[PDB]
């Protein structure tokens, strides 16, 4: 679609441009993050939910506190410079200095003599710091993805645009954000089977980051001219932008909630608790199968460049499948079959693919024989089926999952609309992944590895949907009578 | 009706060479799934090479990749598995399985009995 007219073009194209750069980086970036972190020496997908939760968030916290403090003291633009500037410098920094002397950061030595003492579930922690420059790297992807996408783009946006044209302006966004998965998969996978220079002796994932980082600094450099010519012919413009407008809904500047504030909110009533275990068991479900599933990839995709390349058609076809969904199921199977189905869509597609999941992962060589004599093995066939549940999720969510959320906020009073929403989008915005990162980390410790743990992988997945089936059907029985006293 | 039958199991050696064929009848063989399993004493049934229509496609066990090599000739019917470099893990009695081109289960054949210089009894 293109639902802009002719005069707002000079102000959206900038804006497209810059959204474009901030969603290719972040694609690159979270597939070479996963391709470094799995495939390191000594590494695996165990340390996974060791960095998500021991690295990203306290380094989420220090930049959110350094930005808190550093917004006061820039302007918005310098701050928006002084804040992008620093992810291209390490992004340049990386595949010409840091990761040529990976064989020197890396303490391998102390690395394995620390691993020979704790328990080999700890196996993914030591893996973080046999591999700390890849868990900079892993770090700062996360950090790219929450602040620059998030935070600096979105803040930007909602600055900048007018509510008579948020919705165009935003609907625009989101294709963008899937011609931008089409474009960064392509990208990866070019950059990934350019595994050129026959005569060895050379890194060939040296030359993949090479250019994989190149294009990141390419799309980072775009960013910035698009975000300085935004700011000297637009944002100075009294046709587009003036700052006399977004200072009505600033009089009442944002009142986040820390934490606790709103975990009693989420105990008030049984309306906005359901809504946070909704929130709460997607969060969890998604992480769940994902470490289990890059295991996968490492176990069909040892080198980097095959890993890279698979992470790449794999952003390559969930863009194709957002695009079909965006343009078939957009806001069809909602209003079409009630808010029960689409809230159940989630979580049942989400058991299926991942009981199919899980039982060619535990049941490798009871399937090796029945599904090699359909060309395939186990391994392939899990990969896949855990690609197509990766897929679907990341897919049919803003189309199915989070369209149902914000259809439960409707039929609320505004005071407790606004506040729940809050409350829900402060608490159960991470404290699903982390608790996801939590409830593996455990059972990375007790059960010893990835293959030991799958099994209570898929006990654990089935107590979460039934409480995300259970408190779906609960929620729709509180959002049917409200609605129908909202009426009248 | 969908009778298979093996043969060329033996003894040769540690390291020595099979030949094991499938002749098989009653079923379009051109639009069959075929393949070799095995069974030891004790062991549960793995396999071992599957062909997928015409020699295309074939997909090894990673314990005897580069080894045996598993072709079909769907002129004269039968699949072979050329087996070369055996060890004495390769011991078992060696199954043909076939499995049509749209069914989800696979006929079994007598299966013949394969030994290789018995490891220490
Ligand atoms: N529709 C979308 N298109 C592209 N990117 C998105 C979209 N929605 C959210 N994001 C990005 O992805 C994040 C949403 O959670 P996120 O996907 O990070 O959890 P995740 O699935 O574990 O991914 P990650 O591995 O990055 O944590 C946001 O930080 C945002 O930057």
């Amino acid at each position: 679609l293109w639902p802009i007219h002719t005069h707002e073009l000079k102000k959206v194209l900038p804006m497209f441009l810059m959204f474009f750069c901030i969603t290719f980086n972040y694609t690159v970036l979270r597939d070479t993050k996963d391709t470094l972190i799995v495939g390191a020496p000594g590494s695996g997908a165990e340390a996974i939910p060791f960095i998500k939760f021991w690295l990203v968030v306290p380094c989420a916290i220090i930049f959110m506190l350094i930005y808190a403090k550093l917004s006061n003291i820039l302007s918005k633009q310098a701050l928006f410079y002084a804040v992008g500037t620093p992810f291209l410098i390490f992004f340049a920094l990386f595949p010409t200095v840091i990761y040529p002397l990976r064989d020197v950061l890396h303490p391998t030595e102390f690395a394995d003599r620390l691993q020979a003492i704790l328990p080999p579930g700890l196996l993914g922690l030591v893996a973080i710091l046999r591999n700390w420059t890849f868990a900079a790297f892993y770090v700062l992807a996360e950090l790219w993805g929450s602040v620059m996408l998030s935070l600096m783009f979105w803040g930007f946006a909602n600055e900048i645009t007018k509510i008579h044209e948020a919705k165009r302006f935003y609907a625009l966004f989101g294709i963008g954000a899937n011609i931008s998965l089409l474009a960064s998969g392509r990208a990866i996978v070019w950059a990934s089977k350019l595994r050129a220079s026959v005569s060895e002796g050379v890194d060939p994932w040296g030359i993949s980051l090479r250019l994989l980082m190149a294009m990141t600094i390419v799309s980072g450099l775009v960013l910035m001219a698009s975000y300085w010519w935004i700011n000297k012919n637009v944002l100075t413009d009294p046709r587009f932008y003036n700052p006399e407008e977004m200072q009505k809904g600033k009089k009442g500047a944002k009142p986040k909630m820390n934490m606790k504030d709103s975990f009693l909110y989420l105990a008030r009533s049984p309306y906005i608790l359901l809504l946070a275990l909704l929130v709460i068991a997607y969060g969890i479900c998604i992480n769940l199968i994902e470490v289990t599933w890059k295991s996968q990839l490492k176990l069909q995709y040892p080198n980097m460049n095959d890993y890279s390349e698979f992470m790449g058609n794999f952003s390559f076809w969930t863009g194709v499948v957002s695009v079909l969904i965006m343009l078939f199921v957009g806001g069809n199977v909602i209003r079409k079959f009630g808010w029960l189905t689409g809230a159940l869509v989630t979580p049942v597609m989400v058991l299926l693919t991942g009981i199919v999941f899980f039982a060619l992962v535990i049941f490798r060589n009871q399937a090796s024989g029945l599904v090699a004599m359909f060309g395939t093995t186990p391994l392939m066939l899990a990969v896949v089926v855990g690609a197509i549940q990766n897929i679907l999720s990341k897919s049919t969510k803003y189309a199915l999952f989070d369209s149902t959320k914000e259809m439960a906020y409707i039929p609320l009073d505004q005071e407790q609309k606004v506040k729940g929403k809050a409350a829900i989008d402060v608490v159960a915005a991470r404290f699903g992944k982390s608790g996801g990162a939590l409830i593996q980390q455990g059972l990375l410790v007790i059960c010893g590895s990835i293959g030991a743990m799958t099994p209570y992988l898929a006990v654990i997945l089935l107590f979460i949907i039934a409480i995300w089936l259970v408190s779906a059907t609960k929620l729709n029985k509180l959002f049917l009578a409200q609605s129908a006293l909202k009426e009248q | 009706e969908v009778q298979l039958v093996e043969s060329g199991g033996g003894l040769v050696q540690a390291g020595g060479s099979l030949r094991l064929s499938c002749a098989a009848s009653g079923f379009t063989f051109s639009d069959t799934y075929m393949g070799w399993f095995r069974q030891a004493p004790g062991k549960e049934r793995e396999f071992v090479a599957t062909i997928d229509y015409s020699g295309g496609h074939t997909l090894y066990a990673d314990s005897v990749k580069g080894r045996f090599t598993i072709s079909r000739d769907n002129s004269k019917n039968t699949v072979y598995l050329q087996m070369n470099s055996l060890n004495p893990e390769d011991t078992a009695v060696y199954y043909c399985a076939a499995r049509k081109r749209y069914h989800y289960y696979s006929y079994w054949g007598q299966g013949t009995q394969v030994t290789v210089s018995s490891l220490e009894h």
